[PDB]
């Protein structure tokens, strides 16, 4: 039969496959490049617009606009030409043909689920539809009916408990702090080293850097001392020219703001107290095994160190003879794909899916009804 | 409170 | 009753127990041919041809289960 | 032969077996589970309802309801649910098979007892049933022909004054103070002490701690003063998420309202005063063997301290040279089901039983004809 | 002869003045603001906390706390400054001079009434002291002496049965629902339409549009289908910074959750059912003597609507001939201070003070014994 | 019950 | 967003 595709629509990268394969075939970051010089050059061969990995290439010449910040889709045009490229080059296969299961982060804007439906059906005709919440994917990922799983992207950090299968909606946080926030504390820190990071080229170094060398203290304070009095802590990266760049005790001072949202003026907690506060907010009778199955998911937590500093901090609040257990399989980047995968695949969803049938009997506030 | 809600 | 068990073969701690509740609320009074043993929750009846025979739920699903990692 | 079930239908457990089994063979709950939230893992298999200990286990879940209260039946669909899962869960026998001896409180309303017959013979289609009064049981349990039976529930509490085999059915007083007023009254106690209770998952927590920890001062002001003077009382548990809360002078003032049902507002008398107001009913020829004879049953007797409480207090209220005696088996909360396991055993009671011919030819009415 | 100082401390606003007064001369927000931004100008002059009216001038540079939160005070030094402000600034009067009524609301902790009289006590100095249940004053308030008060705060709810000036402490329900959550869900749901209100001084702008613009639904589902098929109630307001946010069916569905409290995922039933199921406790000969009078009080009552969707709704659920009266006077949101002025100008209650010699013979726990 | 008592 | 936040 035909497979669905799985689609997940990151802030930062596009993972896409076919629903049943282990990992996805297409990655490659959402974002679209327009070109910013006059073109010399007659007969080169001028486009409009590139999209993914072709702006990665040419990234030197280009604008590189993100069309999803904060996990809600900001101007359409440039998503459509994203799922275009996906849908036609990367996984090279009909939409016609394939059921497409979407994905989104809890608690955003309802108008963004509508349209994501509306483009679906007229745009690319998919015959069947339907949109599933991150976090409710990396259970199917990480083999579990109950957690509470702190999923945190390039755009939005959630957590969501789910005991037994149901979700305890009301307990639900969503926390805006995630890679991109990050990434711009890191420009602004960087600054104290005399290197300055500008255009939006030139940011997405920086995210490399803070990929590659960032991880997460400890003990905060310890560290700091320790990398004020000693060298050993300081390492050094090669930007693309070459020039030699040489990052201290500051590699570990940005992702400490998940900790501390105040580094970013941010009022709120950070992730370790919205779980704790979210585990407070569910029946006493479940906390228990809540307290267990602490699931990480996504990318902005494959920070070297932090699963043991959010052992270490969540033990500091919860009561002292519940067993604190974080779970982060090294995957984890990719659970999400991974549990929509198995969604797709599973009998009992098939009757799920939103046909086109129905969109055009309904229109796209379906998606509301039809839908968690 | 004390216990069964969170003041 | 195959897909069903392929599907709980997949499911996050699928057992035996829920696999035999799927069966009952899929077909337990939608289908003539498909009965549920009076006495006992993991079992299930088939109406075949030659007579009715009562199958018992317990270790279907490690039978059912191959997957052969390739590294090996 | 065949064996008739035995079941008693408590407000709080039910208790069940067969008829010269030592003890009940399932004890559980009565209690029946719904889930109040939304169902979000899709393929997970939902369930309708939950009952006895499975709603227990989940009770984070849900919404538990109980369907006796005060000994009285108020919604059927539930106590129906409650006996298809003792007869063919718990039990595993097939009702068509066995007659089935019932069980009930005095003095409540007639229609209990129709509808308890109605059921069994058109749901279930017994053989032949009989009903029984819970405190006629606890004298079979005890080896007794005569005494005045306390007998006190989850739901309801009563006194019927028994000699040499003849009940006395003026002389019954019924009380409706139970296990389940004494948990509402523990919740709005411990509330000072800044623990709240509020949901129903979570009253059953303060039903545990009452279990625990609670008993009977066997003198109220004595012991009101001392635990105002010392800490030597108070007593501490852990809640299931690991929080640990102190009971203090409170774990007695609550078991106290058995004594003085005006804590709860009930404007009736104590056990103490209610039973000495059954025996002074009787003739006076008999009261010299209700004086021994004091029988106590259920599980709303288990707390320490009771009998000495008790033989004080009647002892401070009954003529000089009457031999005040308390008889408190320590199986005494089963000592109902064991009594009707006696009596179900008996050759001469099997022409008691309410056979189907019968109540085809008579219709439900019967059971006030052909019964106590 | 020196006035009493009458001083009521909800969890929302402090209502403060003078016995004999016939309304409150000081009203602000119980709310305690800290800075939370680096101090760049020398010479400003720092404060290190702003309190009520001050604190919600400054607060786009604060974080705003509540030191009562249901009643219950949860940091003792807040609460202290927030008095001070009350007679120093606000009063102007010296504490040492006035006898001061106190307020609270009723079945909350026991070591809240003691640290509030320690306080007043060894602190203030205040020559005498009382503390009175909030919802009796409403019936002084309101000229009955019978009735039974619903009363509604920003933190919790009430309800006290009082028949002809016996409270019956056994009817009495506590509800935990109030203004305060009734705001966390109207920033949840308006997430819905895109705008995010996150921080603590933002959710003091979800507070006013709560006030100004929701209303209660006389058929919350006829509603639903109306606000979901004509734009008749969508509704528009301004921001501070003077962006325009449109309102829709949203407006009505916060105050719901009152009478469908498992929008928030509270088990418990609504104000209507909760005021029914306190009725039922009480004997009754007094029941229709308390189906009149239902009295409304305090500042989550004064929803537009409210008044008859409970008429309407404890109709449904009383007896047909039972005369249901709601009486909400629009000044219900001072009627507990109101109450609290009457109170404390009788001569009769001049003996009821506890003077600064009993407290110094007897500790804080006079307060228990000389005080319902 | 009926009357009296809620049950 | 469209109002609190940028997006
Ligand atoms: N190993 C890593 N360490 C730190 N940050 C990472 C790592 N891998 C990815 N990131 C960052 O996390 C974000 C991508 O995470 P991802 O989970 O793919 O986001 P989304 O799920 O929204 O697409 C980017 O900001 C990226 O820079
Ligand atoms: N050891 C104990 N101490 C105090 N209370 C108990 C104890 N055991 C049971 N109970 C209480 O007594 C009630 C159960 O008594 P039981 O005789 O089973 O009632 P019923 O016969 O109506 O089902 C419950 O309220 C339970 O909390
Ligand atoms: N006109 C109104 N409509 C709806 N809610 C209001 C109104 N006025 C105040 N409130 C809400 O009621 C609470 C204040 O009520 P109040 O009686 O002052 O509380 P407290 O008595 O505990 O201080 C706040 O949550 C406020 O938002
Ligand atoms: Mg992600
Ligand atoms: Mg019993
Ligand atoms: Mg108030």
């Amino acid at each position: 039969e035909t497979t669905a595709l799985v689609c997940d629509n990151g802030s930062g990268l596009v993972k896409a496959g076919f629903a049943g394969d282990d990992a996805p075939r297409a990655v490659f970051p959402s974002i679209v490049g327009r070109p910013r010089h006059q073109g010399v050059m007659v007969g080169m061969g001028q486009k409009d617009s590139y999209v993914g990995d072709e702006a990665q290439s040419k990234r030197g010449i280009l604008t590189l606009k993100y069309p999803i910040e904060h996990g809600i889709i900001t101007n359409w045009d440039d998503m459509e030409k994203i799922w275009h490229h996906t849908f036609y080059n990367e996984l090279r296969v009909a939409p016609e043909e394939h059921p497409t299961l979407l994905t989104e982060a809890p608690l955003n804007p309802k108008a963004n689920r509508e349209k994501m439906t509306q483009i679906m059906f007229e745009t690319f005709n998919v015959p069947a539809m339907y949109v599933a919440i991150q976090a409710v994917l990396s259970l199917y990922a990480s083999g579990r009916t109950t957690g509470i799983v702190l999923d945190s992207g390039d755009g939005v950090t959630h957590n969501v408990p789910i005991y037994e299968g149901y979700a305890l909606p009301h307990a639900i946080m969503r926390l805006d702090l995630a890679g991109r926030d990050l990434t711009d504390y890191l420009m602004k820190i960087l600054t104290e080293r005399g290197y300055s990071f500008v255009t939006t080229a030139e940011r997405e170094i920086v995210r490399d850097i803070k990929e590659k060398l960032c991880y997460v203290a400890l003990d905060f304070e310890n560290e700091m001392a320790t990398a004020a009095s000693s060298s050993s802590l300081e390492k050094s990266y090669e930007l693309p020219d070459g020039q030699v760049i040489t990052i201290g005790n500051e590699r570990f001072r940005c992702p400490e703001t998940l900790f501390q949202p105040s580094f970013i003026g941010m009022e709120s907690a950070g992730i370790h107290e919205t779980t704790y506060n979210s585990i407070m907010k569910c029946d006493i009778d479940i906390r228990k095994d809540l307290y267990a199955n602490n699931v990480m998911s996504g990318g902005t937590t494959m920070y070297p160190g932090i699963a043991d500093r959010m052992q270490k901090e969540i033990t500091a609040l919860a009561p002292s003879t519940m067993k604190i257990k974080i779970i982060a399989p090294p995957e984890r980047k990719y659970s999400v794909w991974i549990g929509g995968s198995i969604l797709a695949s599973l009998s009992t969803f098939q009757q799920m899916w939103i046909t086109k049938q129905e969109y055009d009997e309904a229109g796209p506030s379906i998606v509301h009804r039809k839908c968690f | 409170w004390x216990a069964x809600c969170p003041a | 009753v195959l897909d069903l068990l392929d599907e709980e073969c997949k499911m996050p701690k699928g057992s035996d127990d829920t696999w035999a509740q799927k069966l009952y609320n899929t077909h337990l009074n939608k289908c003539a041919l498909f009965e549920k043993p009076r006495l006992s929750n993991k079992a299930f009846i088939i109406k075949h041809f030659a007579d009715k025979v009562e199958y018992q739920c317990e270790g279907f699903l490690e039978k059912n289960k191959d997957t052969v990692y390739e590294e090996q």
